């Protein structure tokens, strides 16, 4: 069995296409 | 002859009397003081060296001599004091002898030749000669070497060091970097190492950035510093918005249960130096496919026009492992997570398994199962460890560490050479671009022009952010010979002009 | 005499010195006639050769665009362009430099102008800083042609420039919204500068893209953007917390 925790994601954020 | 002429003379005659004694004591014997400039610099007699300065400020032309002997001196002194030094101390032994050997020639500027502004310059251009001693035919060992010195000072490290330290420290810094003439190089690895620090938590404080980013601001100007701001602020809001989107979780009309600690770190994509390097698909697993809708919807509801990009390049996440009497926690890399929540399935795998269920390459694939290998957190159940069309492995039960959080999470630096040499061509190619860009400018405007005019005029005009070398700018027109507007004349070779 | 030049064209070459001496051979016989001394040279390897290179540039240019993508399509097309400027001084009189290569563009880019402002779009979109320099050559002696780009391109600056404006955080506006708007300005007028050149048709469509970016209002509103930039203006003048000096100001 494997669970996980203390998800540190990163995530970039650009202007929309529109 | 100045207490003669004062009990004497008259008061306006004063100058006359004394310039004239000099355009005869020394000015007549310039030759002579002139050959003992050198020998009097080299042996560096600060008495003697005071007397000379005093009596060639008396001469009108006798100055210059003395300003390039001393520069001369400073520029062969510094170069002797920087180039052997360690491979291992080598960041902070460059910048401490260009440093040490600024202090000496100011303090042996300030005290003996009166801080002669024309001096400082001589000393400004000496060491600015100095610090860019680029070897022949290889490229300059500066800039790296001054991002790395301020990596070093700045990632929180076990040496301990007080944070007043590091300020004025960092302010010797600037001191040395304020002449360095590559600051396009040490701005992007300056950046590369400012992201990664700023991403992994290795930045000792805060206020430290602020405080670094503010100095290359008042050394550079604000463009220069322009998107280490908006990193350092994206990354300081970042505790703001991961509160917000903890509001937004509470203020939802049902119970979310995202069943993970969530901080995000979102990041100005526009402004900071990441790269979506890993362009193949990466598959989210499924009990974080929540945690991603919610937070795409509250960045969506609460937040408007803006489109993630979920990088996965250097995503981090703690995986407890509960088969072994719950021994450990392992924070990993999300693709290392990925394979775990494969295992999790059943014990033994395969590798088109892998594929299917996380859908990444082979590559990146090859390098989590090699770092899982090394840690023999999951033990290679087929004759080979490399990688493996099968790759049939089950769940290793011999693994038997101490540590409580132990990781398989070891890329926190590395900073490869391969990354190094990459960074520097992409700055090469902005650098071909920008003197594109300046060659033609100039081009439109003259729209006639010698070859030397064009070179000086380039120079002169791309100096806001570098000094180019003839080589780039021969490279840059014989692009533009091909590629848009420039032509050779038929009249010389030498008097290019606007088509 | 035609079967040498496509021999040329081939890849091979003839007796440098023979073919031209032959079509140099057709001047230098009405060399004495007073007017048009050019007259037995235009009538017997002027006409013969470009319908003959017209219709050979008709047809190799549609085996080029059948075979190959847009972007390899305009390095070949370049490629022959550089080429057959050499192919034409090597072996024609001087008086007639510039009709062979403009009978060679006429049946390379002008035949195929649909094809390529088809793709003109998709080039600039993707913001390719090679094929878009290539497509401004093809562009650039067909009058039939640039003015497509000029439209192009000022409708993409625009379009880049509205998303730097709208969906802008009410924060930090003032300074958000000028460096945004400098930040599309100093891109844009590099990258038209390299890959494409200072040139006011195309300068101007930066302009007329620009300003319907620090005017855009929308729909029935007050145009936000003169007091954008008085409110920025004046938190620079304006004592601030952030205590930077006059240099960061000026």
């Amino acid at each position: 069995r494997f669970e996980v925790k203390k998800w540190n994601a990163v995530a970039l954020w650009a202007w929309d296409i529109v | 002859e100045e207490i003669r002429c004062r009990k004497y003379l008259h008061p306006s005659s004063y100058t006359k009397v004394i310039h004239e004694c000099q355009q005869r004591m020394v000015a007549d014997h310039l030759q002579f003081l002139h050959a003992e400039c050198h020998n009097i610099i080299r042996q560096e007699k600060k008495n003697d060296m005071a007397n000379m300065y005093v009596l060639l400020r008396a001469v009108s032309t006798g100055l210059p001599h003395m300003i390039q002997e001393l520069q001369n001196h400073i520029h062969d002194e510094g170069l002797r004091a920087t180039s052997n030094l360690t491979q291992e101390n080598m960041p902070t032994l460059f910048v401490e002898s260009v440093l040490e050997v600024h202090g000496k020639f100011v303090q042996l500027i300030n005290t003996v030749l009166n801080g002669d502004q024309h001096f400082m310059s001589a000393l400004d251009k000496a060491l600015t000669s100095v610090v860019n001693y680029r070897e022949p035919k290889s490229v300059c060992k500066a800039p790296e070497l001054l991002a790395k010195y301020c990596d070093n000072l700045l990632k929180k490290s076990a040496k301990g060091m007080t944070e007043n330290e590091v300020e004025d420290r960092l302010t010797s810094f600037i001191t040395v970097f304020k002449y360095i003439d590559d600051k396009d190089v040490f701005q992007k690895f300056y950046a590369r190492m400012l992201a990664k620090r700023l991403i992994h938590g290795l930045s000792m404080s805060m206020d430290s950035e602020e405080a670094m980013i503010n100095k290359l601001k008042q050394a550079c100007g604000y463009e220069f510093t322009s998107k280490l701001h908006r990193m350092y602020t994206d990354m300081s809001v970042s505790a703001d918005l991961n509160n917000k989107f903890n509001n937004f979780i509470k203020n939802q009309d049902t119970v979310i249960d995202l069943g993970i600690s969530f901080q995000i770190y979102v990041l100005q994509a526009g402004a900071w130096p990441l790269t979506q390097a890993p362009s193949s698909t990466f598959a989210i697993p499924q009990e974080l496919e929540k945690s991603v809708q919610m937070f795409e919807l509250f960045y969506s509801q609460h937040f408007s026009g803006r489109k993630l990009t979920w990088l996965h390049y250097l995503c981090t996440g703690e995986v407890k492992m509960n088969y072994l009497g719950k021994p450990y926690v392992a924070m990993v890399t999300t693709y290392q997570m990925a394979v775990l929540l494969a295992f999790n399935n059943s014990e033994t795998v395969s590798y088109k398994e892998l594929q299917d269920s996380t859908q990444m390459n082979e590559k990146e694939l090859t390098k989590t199962i090699k770092s899982l290998l090394d840690v023999k957190m999951i033990n290679h159940d087929s004759e080979k460890e490399d990688i493996d069309a099968e790759s049939s492995f089950s769940l290793n039960m011999n693994f038997s560490s101490k540590r409580t959080k132990f990781k398989i999470t070891t890329s926190m630096q590395k900073d490869t050479p391969q990354e190094m040499e990459q960074t520097r061509s992409a700055v090469d190619e902005d650098r071909k671009m920008y003197l594109q860009a300046a060659i033609v400018r100039i081009m439109k405007a003259r729209k006639v022009l010698r070859h030397n005019a064009l070179i000086q005029e380039v120079i002169s005009q791309s100096r806001a952010r570098f000094n180019p070398s003839i080589s780039m700018i021969k490279k840059c027109i014989e692009v533009l010979i091909d590629k848009q507007y420039i032509e050779r004349s038929q009249a010389s070779a030498d008097e290019y002009s606007y088509v | 005499l035609l079967r040498e030049i496509k021999n040329d064209r081939g890849g091979e070459d003839p007796n440098q010195k023979v073919i031209h001496g032959v079509i140099n051979s057709f001047v230098h016989v009405e060399q004495y006639k007073k007017k048009f001394p050019l007259k037995f040279y235009q009538e017997i390897f002027e006409s013969p050769f470009l319908t003959e290179t017209g219709e050979y540039y008709k047809q190799e240019a549609s085996n080029l665009l059948q075979e190959s993508n847009c972007s390899q399509y305009m390095e070949k097309v370049l490629g022959r362009l550089k080429d057959e400027e050499i192919r034409c001084r090597k072996y024609l009189h001087p008086s007639s430099y510039t009709k062979v290569i403009h009978e060679c563009q006429q049946r390379m880019v002008a035949d195929h102008l649909q094809f390529l402002h088809a793709e003109c779009h998709n080039i600039i979109r993707q913001e390719k800083k090679n094929d878009m320099a290539n497509m401004y050559v093809l562009l650039r002696a067909v009058s039939t042609g640039l003015p497509h780009m000029i439209q192009e391109l000022q409708n993409h600056i625009h379009d880049e420039g509205l998303r730097a404006t709208s969906n802008l955080t009410q924060e930090n506006m003032p300074t958000l919204f000028v460096e945004s708007v400098l930040e599309v300005h100093g891109k844009f007028v590099q990258l038209i500068n390299t890959v494409l050149n200072g040139d006011q048709h195309f300068m101007s469509a930066l302009d007329k893209a620009l300003t319907s970016v620090v005017n855009y209002r929308e729909p029935k509103s007050v145009c936000k953007a003169p007091e954008l930039l008085a409110k920025y203006c004046d938190n620079l003048l304006k004592k601030s917390a952030k205590g930077m000096t006059e240099n960061e100001v000026e």
